[PDB]
Parts: structure tokens; sequence; C-alpha cells
RNA sequence: UGCGAAAGCAGUUGAAGACAAGUGCUUGUCGUUCGUUAUAAAUGGCCU
């Protein structure tokens, strides 16, 4: 519905991440989303037809 | 699985005068106008450029007629006495006009207030003026005094050119195209005589000899030049010098000719012809200029033209009476945010590798006797066959397709007279029609050997026995007579 | 036939005619896998 | 100066028996689905299902065994690989002939021919689940009867043996 | 290689040993409907001469169309013949021209043969 | 050839098949093909058998 | 601005190697070059890949064990740990790894038989022997600052000396375990080290349209190479009969006997790859054996195709040309060009 | 960088998928193209490109059967009474599953879909099924190769969205 | 069924066995045989 509207979230703790997404982050209208099986790679499309590609470190 | 065909039109076989190509071209030519003027209207002419507005002469005035409209738009009523031409230069910013006292008079088209020139061409009245084709500056002039001169709009005190040696009115004058030197001129002599201006001139080349007068000379093309005059026209060959096709097929004297090549219509070019017997026909140059087409109308036809090659837009074809009449006949020719949302159908895959397509084509809607066919509906689909509004030959096909498929007692079970008489109806009809009898004998037998016992006890049923009976008797009586026609004819051979 | 041969058809739907290291070892293993 | 030489096929060839039914088709379609092997009333054509194009054919004229066993005799069925032992197939005929044969290659002068003993039995179906095999034959009121043997291959006599299993 | 198969023509191609093409070239319930019972004695238009030009870019069929049983039409048979036409790309045959009842009513064609190269660039054919 | 559907006695149709359907057979682990033989009936000269491979899921001719 | 990180033919060219990253792990795959097997068998892809479960892991240098020399084929890769790994690519599985000390990346590697040397990011050599599997010895030459390449120079069936370069290039002696000639190499890290014959070896670096052609005995620069564009790749055919250079463009430059105005040669033959469509396809590795020349590009993102041609007949300006994927209309075999089934009849129309 | 950077699209990402096991990504949207690209991270080169006329992309996914790992598939549907299936280079075998039998009624869209897996457990053999959103509640199960309708399941309400949980019982 | 043209011209459509039903007798049938050239009817109609 509106522009960077997207949020992750912690599990058991379900307690909203602070540090990211930010306000320069670029994801725009939000409109699909995907994580990879392996890797943690997070794929983010939007109204634009940009994927844009951010990898978590954790994993 | 393949699909379902289609079911097939009953065609017979093909009878005389069937349509032809060229004729449902020139049929769409249907609106009329007719216009009423004060006295014959002499010529009509086209203007070459955008919107191809055409001028016409009719007694001391010229009207310049819209294409769109169909109407008058400008009027040149400084002549004071009769006028005879109203042609536009190549470039359509000038139109020149004759009158009976000698001048010649140029105007701006469009702009009737202003004359740019005024030449006295002769003492004599000036039936033709016509702007030299591939040369802007050069204005022919033909008069009464037998003397066709070549005027030039820089110079006009005197001719650049004076084409003599015609014995009678010269009321023609030709530009080959192609051939900017050569000159066409065709007097009531019957001779038509061609003109060098490159050479000294005032002596004819050669004569080509039309044996009646000759009342207007056209070039179709750059080496062949067709003249009307009497009762026929003839086309001539330059190269030859002599006459390649004689058309006489006309009743009166023809008058006037127009040519017009390279337009939309299956014909890549035409000849139009005025009669003066009321008859404008069209000629294919083609196919040895044999009649296509033709018009008839109220009056002797004086002129015509038609919109030239290049219209742009709705075509015209332009008649002129000698009552003073002028027909006309026409061939007419959501917000930014949800654009944003839904904005790929446009793309067409051109950047793509692999474009892949497997939508079937939109077939075109079947009709209800076809739906019924096609679902079994054996009755129904005979039903629908005698509706109100219902083709005769799409009528014939739905009896054609249930006898073929072997259904014409099946579709005749459950019924009685209420439902019986609209195929009655139909068969007291389609015994005349040759392609529809012999169906009707075949359901007309079933019907009888079907319901012999309901005829008895239903009278309104009887009568549709008895007229049958009656008009089924009148066709013997044909179809006997044109044995007998058949056997003298037989007999000549 | 348009040539010079003739073909015929018979009732058996039979149409006739009458007329005039290593390497080596690797690439072997590869191709298996 | 001439000479005369078959060139094309003929019709696909079928169960003509009219007791069975849903059994008339002797095609089958390879483990691997990717090739259709359909007996012909003079030869074996395998097609690929892909391509949709012939891709073998096994012509008994060329074969002199095939020669020999049909050119009446025909197929009474088709068995992916080879009983005995990628791209093998075993057929059965009616009288009872055993062919193992090869596709996707070039055709072997010298097949595995075998024989199943019958007496006075004509081969009608042959079927197996896991290395099992049973074998239906046809022995004689214009009604036929049926007989149910169990069909193995011994190594040490390389035969084909048959048991009585029902009739 | 043709095959004039009941109101229909296989085209195979013998030296691929394969079918290349099965075309309707008659009216008739052919594939409009399955027939059963009654309606499996209807018969469909029969092709009984097929024939080619020399030049091969023309085909002549010939087709005879029998009533059904049990009306009083159902003794004259009717003769249609045929010219098609394609091209050398194409697969497909076009139906050029149609003549309803050559030669007369009820008079077979029983022989067809198309006109050498010489006459017409074998554009012609005659009817006996 | 009508898939009687058994469940709810449905069916799905493929008609205007060459000839009438001597046999039926499905062809798959997963049923992925049906082989079927059709007879032309109209050539009483002779039986002319046909032997169609559909591919079960748009029902459409893999090998005729 | 390649998916293909490195890449490395094997000796006899009929097989290369070459590392890509899937996702966050890189992955080492071996294809074959050749079209056809010497049996006639049709070459096919192949699937096995082997995949490095740590994202940080990274494949530093690729070298092959030559084939004919050892009964199972293997690919000796150096990585980032600043341990070796020696891969059996038919078992698709590492056989051993030879770990070093120091946790340093490796920066070069390369064999002779049992030998195997290789420097470490600190600068030390290392000595390994395959056979015996073990350490023999390291140590740290003075003066060399840096260690980006390193190459034995094949003298006899032992080694004797070592090229070693950062930017200038350095000869050592192993027993001395000293510098005994400096040659004034690149501006910018060296990046190719071959040597080509005897007493001549060529020297390329990042960034650069240059090689530098040194003598060993003399310490003279016979001639400087230029490529039209910067160099990434270099195979010498023969000895020094010609070089092949891939150059970072996509194109590929031949040098036709480089050691016969004189001080600067440029290439003779350029070969490049477009397809019909009009899009060019740059190569990012070749190979070069006696008249036959083995181009590899990349097609769909990480698919390696090859392509054999005769370099002699070749013009000196060649382009070939591919049938890639480009608004292609698909036609199934199943289906004419209308979609109509091919099995269905055709209609009758009038 | 971004996935879509070496071949833009035409239109908004309307579904994103990566494969099972390969390292390639999926794009779809009312463009009609299914974009693949391989995420490497640095580079992200089109692998290939299907436009299907016509057909707008709302949904598309990656398929692989979870016996046969060699079978690899790509379902892509949109507001249309058919669907796409593409079984994984000079041609692309492309199926249309088009056929209800019986259900038509219940379904007049294939756009909002998902695959799952199915275990036949009086043969113990597994296959794939494709789910459907039907007109008041419905949804409607179909297998995924040949298309046939297995069963259907029914909802009070407007159906919104439906998920998939897998529960073992036993080896 | 034979011949012929399409029209037509000649000529056939028999016996045994077994079964069912009704009452040894009557009728009708035949995934039975020998010989001669030799009405239908289980509510049951074609996809996207």
């Amino acid at each position: 519905a509106v522009k960077d509207a997207l949020r992750l979230v912690h599990l058991p703790s379900c307690s909203v991440f602070s540090n990211w997404p930010t306000s320069g982050t670029p994801l725009g209208k939000v409109t699909s989303v995907a994580f990879s099986p392996s890797g943690g790679l997070l794929a983010v499309g939007n109204e634009q037809g940009k994927v844009r590609l951010w990898k978590l470190n954790h994993y | 699985s393949t699909a379902r065909p289609r079911i097939i039109t009953s065609k017979a076989p093909l009878l005389p005068q069937q349509t032809t190509p060229e004729q449902r071209y020139w049929r769409q030519y249907t609106s009329a106008q007719l216009v009423k003027e004060h006295n014959s209207v002499t010529h009509i002419s086209f203007n070459p450029q955008h919107p191809h507005d055409f001028a016409v002469t009719s007694s001391t005035r010229v009207q310049i007629f819209s294409s769109r409209t169909r109407q008058v738009i400008k009027t040149f009523s400084r002549f004071k006495d009769v006028v005879y031409s109203a042609s536009f230069r190549s470039d359509g910013k000038l139109l020149c006009a004759g009158d009976a006292t000698g001048l010649v008079s140029v105007y701006d088209s469009y702009n009737p207030r202003t004359i740019l020139l005024s030449i006295n061409a002769s003492t004599h009245p000036t039936h033709v003026t016509k702007f030299h084709t591939q040369d802007n500056k050069i204005l022919a002039t033909a008069s009464d005094d037998r003397v066709t001169r070549l005027w030039d709009i820089s110079n006009a005190y005197e001719p650049q050119l004076e084409l003599t040696g015609a014995t009678d009115y010269v009321r023609t004058l030709s530009f080959i195209p192609a051939a900017p030197h050569l000159v066409a001129t065709g007097s009531y002599d019957g001779l038509i005589r061609l003109y060098d201006t490159r050479s000294s001139g005032s002596t004819p080349i050669y004569s080509l000899n039309h044996d009646q007068p000759v009342e207007n000379v056209i070039a179709v093309s750059p080496t062949q030049i067709v003249s009307c005059g009497g009762n026929n026209f003839k086309v001539w060959d330059l190269t030859s010098n002599k006459k390649l096709y004689e058309r006489g097929n006309f009743n009166k004297a023809v008058t006037c000719l127009d040519y017009v090549e390279n337009f939309d219509s299956p014909m890549q070019s035409a000849l139009i012809a005025s009669s003066l017997d009321g008859h404008v026909k069209v000629f294919d140059p083609l196919d040895n200029f044999q009649v296509k087409f033709g018009w008839k109308f109220s009056g002797p036809v004086l002129s015509c033209a038609v919109s030239p090659s290049t219209a742009q837009g709705n075509r015209h074809l332009v008649a002129g009476l000698s009552s003073g009449l002028l027909a006309i006949r026409t061939k007419k020719k959501k917000s930014n945010n949800f654009q944003r949302m839904m904005r790929g159908s446009e793309y067409q895959g051109d950047q793509e590798h692999i474009i892949h397509n497997d939508k079937v084509r939109s077939q075109r809607r079947m009709r209800a006797f076809e739906r019924n066919i096609n679902q079994f509906k054996w009755s129904e689909a005979l039903d629908n066959a005698f509706v109100p509004g219902m083709a005769k030959e799409l009528t014939l096909t739905v009896l054609q397709e249930l006898r073929k498929r072997g259904k014409v007692r099946v579709a005749l079970y459950g019924r009685d007279e209420s439902t019986l008489e609209p195929l009655l109806n139909w068969c007291l009809k389609g015994i005349e029609d040759v392609r529809s009898a012999s169906i009707v004998a075949d359901w007309v037998a079933v019907v009888l050997e079907l319901y012999g016992n309901t005829l008895e006890s239903s009278p309104v049923l009887q009568e549709l026995m008895i007229d049958l009976k009656t008009k089924v008797r009148h066709e013997i009586h044909k179809s006997k007579e044109a044995q007998r026609i058949e056997g003298m004819l037989q007999l000549l051979t | 036939n348009y040539d010079t041969d003739f073909i015929f058809l018979d009732i058996e739907s039979t149409l006739g005619v009458v007329g005039t290291s290593n390497s080596d070892i690797f690439a072997e293993q590869l191709h298996k896998l | 100066q001439y000479k005369l030489s078959v060139v094309s096929g003929g019709k696909p060839a079928l169960n003509n028996l009219s007791s069975v039914t849903g059994n008339k088709n002797i095609a089958r379609l390879s483990q691997d689905q990717r090739n259709y092997i359909i007996p012909f009333n003079n030869q074996i054509k395998v097609y690929s299902v892909e391509t949709r194009q012939c891709v073998k054919t096994l012509k008994f004229a060329n074969n002199s065994l095939l020669s020999g066993i049909f050119l009446n005799e025909s197929i009474v069925k088709i068995l992916l690989g080879d009983i005995t032992v990628a791209h093998l197939i075993t057929v059965f005929t009616n009288n009872g002939h055993v062919i193992v044969l090869n596709y996707k290659g070039k055709l072997v002068e010298s097949p595995k021919h075998f024989k199943i003993s019958l007496a006075d039995e004509k081969l009608a179906n042959v079927f197996h689940s896991e290395g099992n095999y049973r074998i239906l034959t046809t022995f004689k009121n214009s009604l036929q009867s049926y007989r149910l043997y169990a069909l193995t291959f011994d190594d040490a006599k390389k035969q084909f043996e048959v048991a009585h299993q029902a009739e | 290689l043709y095959f004039p198969h009941i109101s229909a023509v296989q085209i195979f191609d013998f030296y691929k040993n394969e079918q290349v093409n099965y075309q309707y070239l008659t009216s008739g319930v052919n594939n409009s409907m399955g027939k059963v019972r009654f309606e499996l004695n209807l018969q469909d238009p029969i092709i009984t001469d097929l024939k080619f030009t020399k030049d091969g870019q023309w085909m002549i069929t010939y087709e005879i169309e029998y009533p059904p049983n049990d009306l009083l039409s159902s003794k004259d048979l009717t003769h249609i013949l045929k010219f098609w036409t394609k091209n050398d790309n194409e697969t497909n045959w076009n139906l050029k021209t149609k003549v309803i009842n050559p030669h007369g009513i009820s008079v077979p064609i029983t022989k067809i043969l198309p006109s050498p190269r010489s006459v017409n660039n074998s554009q012609g054919c005659l009817t006996a | 050839m009508s898939l009687w559907q058994l469940e709810t006695n449905s069916q799905q149709f493929l008609p205007r098949l060459n000839g009438i359907i001597i046999d039926c057979q499905v062809l798959g682990p997963q049923g992925n093909y049906y082989s079927l033989i059709l007879q032309m009936t109209e050539n009483n000269s002779n039986s002319d058998y046909q032997f169609l491979l559909l591919n079960a899921s748009d029902l459409t001719s893999k090998l005729s | 601005d390649s998916p293909v990180l490195q890449s490395a033919y094997d000796p006899s060219g009929q097989y290369l190697c070459y590392v890509t990253v899937a996702l966050d792990k890189q992955r080492v795959g071996v294809q074959p070059t050749q079209r056809a097997t010497s049996s006639g068998v049709d070459t096919v892809w192949n699937e096995n890949f082997l995949y490095l479960e740590d994202s940080k892991l990274k494949v530093t240098c690729l070298k092959w064990v030559n084939l004919a020399s050892s009964d199972t084929v293997a690919i000796i890769l150096g990585m980032n740990n600043g341990e070796i790994w020696l891969y059996s690519v038919l078992a698709n599985e590492v056989t051993y790894k030879f770990t070093t000390g120091n946790s340093y990346e490796i920066k070069d590697i390369d064999l002779m038989g049992n030998q195997l040397w290789c420097i470490d990011s600190s600068d030390a050599f290392y000595q390994f022997d395959l056979l015996q599997f073990k350490l023999l010895q390291h140590f740290r030459i003075n003066n060399c600052v840096q260690l980006n390449k390193l190459t034995i120079v094949p003298a006899g069936d032992s080694v004797a000396q070592l090229l070693v370069a950062s930017h200038s290039i350095s000869l050592i002696d192993i027993e001395e375990k000293k510098v005994v000639m400096t040659f004034p190499g690149h501006v910018s890290p060296v990046s190719t080290l071959q040597v080509i014959t005897n007493e001549f070896f060529i020297s390329g670096a990042e960034g650069d349209r240059f090689l530098n052609v040194y003598d060993i005995h003399s310490g003279m620069t016979k001639c400087v190479l230029v490529a039209e564009s910067d160099i990434k790749e270099l195979s010498h055919s023969g000895q020094a009969d010609s070089i092949a250079v891939t150059t970072e463009d996509g194109s590929l430059e031949i040098f036709v006997d480089p050691l016969v105005g004189n001080k600067s040669k440029k290439s003779s033959k350029k070969i490049q790859i477009v397809s019909k469509d009009g899009r060019k396809v740059p190569i990012y590795n070749a190979f070069i054996n006696k008249d036959l020349l083995n181009v590899s590009w990349l097609q769909n993102a990480t698919m390696p195709y090859f392509k054999n041609l005769q370099w002699r007949e070749i013009p000196n300006e060649y382009t070939v040309e591919i049938s890639l994927n480009w608004n292609n209309k698909n036609k199934s075999a199943d289906r004419d060009l209308h979609g109509k089934d091919l099995a269905s009849a055709t209609n009758y129309v009038e | 960088k971004d996935a879509n950077a070496s071949h833009p699209s035409h239109s908004a990402i309307q579904s994103l998928s990566f494969h099972p096991s390969k390292p390639l990504l999926l794009t779809g949207g009312y463009d009609k193209t299914l974009r693949i690209y391989h995420i490497d991270g640095k580079t992200n080169h089109l692998v290939t490109s299907l436009h299907l006329v016509g057909s707008p992309i709302q949904t598309c996914t990656f398929y692989t059967s979870l016996s046969n790992q060699n079978q690899q598939n790509i379902f892509t549907a949109g507001r249309r009474r058919y669907m796409h299936s593409w079984d994984l280079s000079q041609t692309a075998k492309i199926e249309k599953f088009s056929r209800l039998y019986g259900h038509e009624s219940t379904q007049r869209s294939f756009e909002n879909f998902k695959v799952a897996h199915l275990q036949n457990s009086q043969t113990n053999s597994v296959h794939g099924i494709v789910l459907l959103q039907g007109n008041n509640g419905w949804i409607n199960i179909l297998h995924s190769t040949s298309g046939l309708w297995l069963m259907g399941c029914k909802i009070e309400g407007v159906i919104t969205d439906f998920c998939i949980d897998y529960q073992p019982i036993s080896r």
C-alpha cells in the first residue's frame, strides 16, 4: 500500500528489528518478497520493477 | 482432436451478371446531393492539393465546394459575362477562368477578393484556360479566334507563343505528361493537333483525325491520349500516331472525360466519360478500355470529374448537367496511480529471448441454428429456420444440413398443425425458386407421408395443400415451357 | 514415379519399388557420471 | 537391369485376438519414457516422443533371424530390457520364439534367440511384476480355452521352462 | 504419395515412411459428429478420382455424393468436380473452383486426364 | 473419449477423434500419457488402425 | 564483469576447470572442451560441482595435475585459509588438504611432478610433496616484500630456480635461498609469469596492454608484445611458436612468431564472437596447442561453451557467428505454425 | 547488486521465487515475461526469458518433484482461465492447464495458486498437486502433471488465503 | 447375390442343434454347426 513498508521480525522473541530497514533503504512499493533456501539472501521486488538483493551475514 | 467444422453456407452455381469487384467499389459512391444552379454547369475541376476542393463554372460565377462539407465555401462573381473554366494550377494556389468577353482572369484560390492577373487573350470568347502541368509560369488559353495562345504569368502583355492552324473552334487543350514541350489541341474540325513549344511553333507536327467534332482531349499516359468527340471516344498512341481502341457504346455525343490513376480501387486506373445522354460511364484502361460501371442522371451531362488520386479523405464523383443541376456522389472514408499499478500490458516481448503464443484466434459467433445442430437439437434447428427476417439462403442450409445428417423425419415427429404451418408457408414460397425447389419436394413429401391423418381433421392445413398444389402446378408449366424453348433452340443450331 | 523407378502397392500396405590412455579413460568416466 | 525391393512399411501390428480386450495395444513406452516402440507387420519402429520422429527402425528383412522368423507369426508382446540378463527389448511371438533385440544403436546379426516349448499352444500374452514371469496360452463351441504357465530362465541350461499354474 | 481415402486424402511420404497430412476434400458429416446407430448407414461423399497437373501446382478431384435413404431424391447421385491449389511451402490444398454436376445431371466422370505441358502449360484437363 | 470422474460421476470429453476408439489405456507412473487405438471405420475394404499417444496434461497428440 | 572468477585448461587442453559463485558460496566445476570424445560419443554437460561449504572460503589459485603423469586426474586449489586442497574431479571430493602452519592466503602455486611450491600473503615460500603429503621446507627471502606470482623454471627433472614477481620480477636459487637476478617489471602487480622457452619468459600486469619478454640468462627485455586492450589470460604454443592472449574487452589476440620495430610487436590475428542478432559475446579463456585454437565463452549465465578453430587459415580479423536466442518464436514439435494439433485432420472449407 | 539490473523489467515484480537447489531467481509481472537470473551477488546475469502473449503473471513458482530430483518445472498463472507449466535451450516445453473436469463454475481464474507434495498412502507414491482459489470458499486441487481434478475443499465466507503444512508420520 | 449404366435385367432369403419363457406342446433367441452366388428402444448426443 505504501513505500518502505517492510519489517523483519525475530522469532521467538517477536521483536521487530530496529537497525534495518532505515529511512535511506530503497524498497519502494514492496510487492514481492523471497528468501533463498540457503545462504540467507533476501530478494525484494517493488512496483518500479526493481528486484533488490540483501545478504544476511548470520547464515 | 480437431476443431468442429463450421457449417458451410449453400452456394448454387453462379448466375449471369454477378457483382464484380469493380462494381462493388463504385456502388459505394452512395450519398447523392442534387444542387441547382442558374445555368448549365460547363466545367468542373478539382484542386490538385489538400483538401482537394472542386470548382464548378456556371452562368457568370465560379463556386468552390468543400470536399468534407459538400457546400460552397468561395464564390467568384466578378465576371460580367459567362465563365468558361475554373482550372487550378498544379500548386493549387491559383485558379484561372475565361470569359465570353475574351478576358482571362487569374485569382488566388480561396481569396476571391484579390485578382492577381488579368489578360485580354482575344476579342472572341475564351472557352479554355489551363495551367501547364509541368511549368507553373506558363498559362494556356484557347479562344474562338482559333488560336491557342501560350501566355506567361510574368509577361501578360504578349503571348509567349501563338499556336495556329485550326480551321474551327478550339475548345479542348491538353498537356502530355513527361513531355512539357508537347501541347495537344482538339477543334471541331475533327483534327487533334500536336504542337512543340521547344521549336518555333505555330504549325502542328502532325494531326490525328477523329472524323467528328472533338469535345474534349485528355492524356491518360505519357504515350497515349484519349479524345472524345461525336458519339465515341478513341485512344491514340503518339509513338505510333494511330488509334489503339475505340468505344462507341454511348448514344448521344460524349462531352467530358476525366482520368484517375493509382487510387485505392481494385482497378488501378479509371476513365469516366460523360455522354450527353444522361450517362457517365467508367472504363478501365488496363482491360482494353471496357465499360465497368455507369450512372444515369435526369438530363444530358455536360461535365464530370472525380477526386484526384491523393484525395486523403472522402472521394467524390461530380456530374454537371445542362439543366443547371449539379450531382455529387460521395464515398465516405484512468488515473496515473492505476496505470503505474497495471503497466506491463503494452509490452510485446521485443527484448526477450523466447516468445510463446498459444492464444487461439477468435472465431465468428455462431448463429442459433448452427448451435442447435451442433448440440443435436434437430427440432429446434428446424424452428430457427422459419423465423421472421431470416436470410433465404441461410434457411436453405439448415434444411440441407438436416437432410445431410439424415434427420428429416426426426425433425418432424413432435409437430401439429400449429407448428407445421411455418414450414409449409416457406415451402409455398420456396417452391418457386429453382435452388430450393428440389429440397422443398423432399420435405413436403415426408410431411405428407408422416401427417396424413392430421391432414384430414385439420382444415387450415388443407388450404396450405390446395394453394401449394396450385403453385407446384404453376412450376410444372414453367418447367415444361423451358423444355419447349430448349427444343426449338436445338433446332436453330 | 517420375524418376526411372516404379512404385507398387501391396495389400499389406507395403510399397515396394521396381527400378534400375588416461584421458580416454577419463572421457568415458565423465560421460557415465 | 531392374530389381525388386521393398521400401516403405505397413500397417501397425495389433493383438488380433477377439477375446482379449484392453490388451490389443502391443506398443511400449521406454522406462525413461523418452521413446515409444511400435511393432509393424514388417518392422519395429522406435519413435522419439519429444521430437515426434522415428529415431530407429528395425526391419525384419535386414536381419536374417527376423527374416526367417516373421517372413504366419506375429509379435504377441514386447518387454523392456532382457529377461536373460540398457536399450534391450524382448519380443515374444505367438508361436513362442523369444528374441532379444537392441534399439538405440546398430542391430546385431546374432541376437539372443530362444524358443519356449509349447505343446499345441498358441502364446497369447505374457507379463511380469518383479523378475517373475507368467505366460498365457491358448488351446482348443467356437470358444478357445486358456492356460496360465510360469516362465523362468535357467542359466545352467539357458532355456525357458514352463510350469502349469491355471486353466 | 496421395491416397484417396473415403471423403479425405492422405498425403504420405514414402521416402520417410510417415504420413505428412490428412485433409478433408468434401462436404458431408466428416468430423462434425460421431455417427451412431442409424446415422451409421449414412455414406459420406466418395473421392473417386484424384489427379495432378504435370506442373504439380493444381489438384483435380472428382467426388460422388450419395443422397440419404427414404426421400424422393434418394436415387439421384450428385457428381462434383473440384480444382485445388497450394504453394510448395504450404501443406494444405485450397479449393479454388467447384463444378456441380459436370457433363449433366446423374452422368459420371469416368476418366480424368491432365493435359500435357505443351497445351496451356499443363493448366488444363480432359474429363470423359 | 470420455474420462468419467467416478468421485462425482462427472465426465470430461475429447471429441472429433480420427476414428472410433478400439482401445484405451493410461500409460505412466503418474498417468502422464493416454494411449489410444483408432479404427477409421469409413474404409470398409480394410481395418485402418492408428495409434495415438496423448499428453494427459492438455490432451494434445504427443505422437500419432 | 565475468561470472567466472577463475578458469584453467588442463595441460592437454581437453577439460576446463572454472570457479563461480552460487548465491554466496563458490563452486568448482570441470567441463569438457571437445564437442565429442575420441570414441565418437557425443560430449554432455557435467552437472557435478564441488561446493565450498563456507561463504568466507574462496579459491585463490587453481592448477591442474597433468593427466598423463598421474593415474587419477587432480586439480590443486589454493584457498584463502592458507591451505591447499587436492581435488579428484571423478570422485567429486577433496582427497587431501595441504595445510601450512600459518593462516595467510595463498597467492600462487606451481607444480613439477611430485614437487609443489606456493607462496602466502606473508611472502613465505613452502615446498610440498604430493606423493608423501608433507611440508618439506619453508623460508622467507629478503627483499621480496610482496609476491603475487610464482613460477618454477623447467630445468631438467628437478627444480633449481624459481621466478617470482610482485611488481618487479626476481629469480631465486632454492639451495642458496637468495635472489640471483632482478628484472624491471611492470608498474602494476604482475598477473602472468609463464615461461615460453629456455632463457625467455613473458610477463604481464593487471590493467596493462604490454607483455615483456625477458631473457633469463642475460636480463634484458627481448621484445614488448602489445594487445589492443588489457590482457587477462595467456596461452603459449609449442616453443614460442604462437602466443594467444585474452583481452579484457572480450577479444582474442594471437601473436605469430613473437621471438623472431623489432622491440615492439603487435598482434597479427584478432578473433571475436558476435551473435546473429548483434550482441558481442566476450571470451574469457582460450587454449592453443599446435595449429588449433580453442575459444571459450559463456552462454546463459555461467554455462561455458567452446569452439575449436584452426587459426592458421583464419583471416587476420575474424568474427565467429553464433545462434543465441533472441525473439525466438517458440515452436512445439506437436503443433503447426497456427497452433493446430499435428494429429488433427484439416477441415473442409469452401 | 540488484537482480534485475542486467535486464530490467517493464512492470511491477508480482512474484519472486528461488529455485530449491540451483542458484536461480525467477521473476514475473504484468509485462507477461518470465525472467530467470543467476544470482551470484556481484553480476546477476539473466539465464533466460520467456514472453507469454496475453498472459499476465500474478504468481509464478518453481517446482521440483520430491521423488525424481531431476524433474524441474515452473508454474505461472494470471487473471485467466488457464495455467502454464514450463518443464526444465533451442525451444521451451510449455503446457497449458485449462480443464477443470466439471468444476469450471467454481474457478474463474488461476491467478491465486500454490504447489505442494501429496503422498498417495495406499501406494506410498508421491506426486505434486496444484491448489487454486474458487468462487465461494472453494479450493480446487489438481494433479500437477496430468492436470486431473483430485479433490475440492470448501469453507464458509469469502476465501482470502490458504497455506500448506506437512506433518510427518513415520519413516 | 450376379451382370450392367446411374436406369435396370435375372435370382435368393434353407436345415440341424442348444437355450429361455408360456402352457409332452406353442413362441422367441443364439460371442453353435451345415448348406446357397446370396425396425429400433437401459432418459442414453461431442471439452476447455
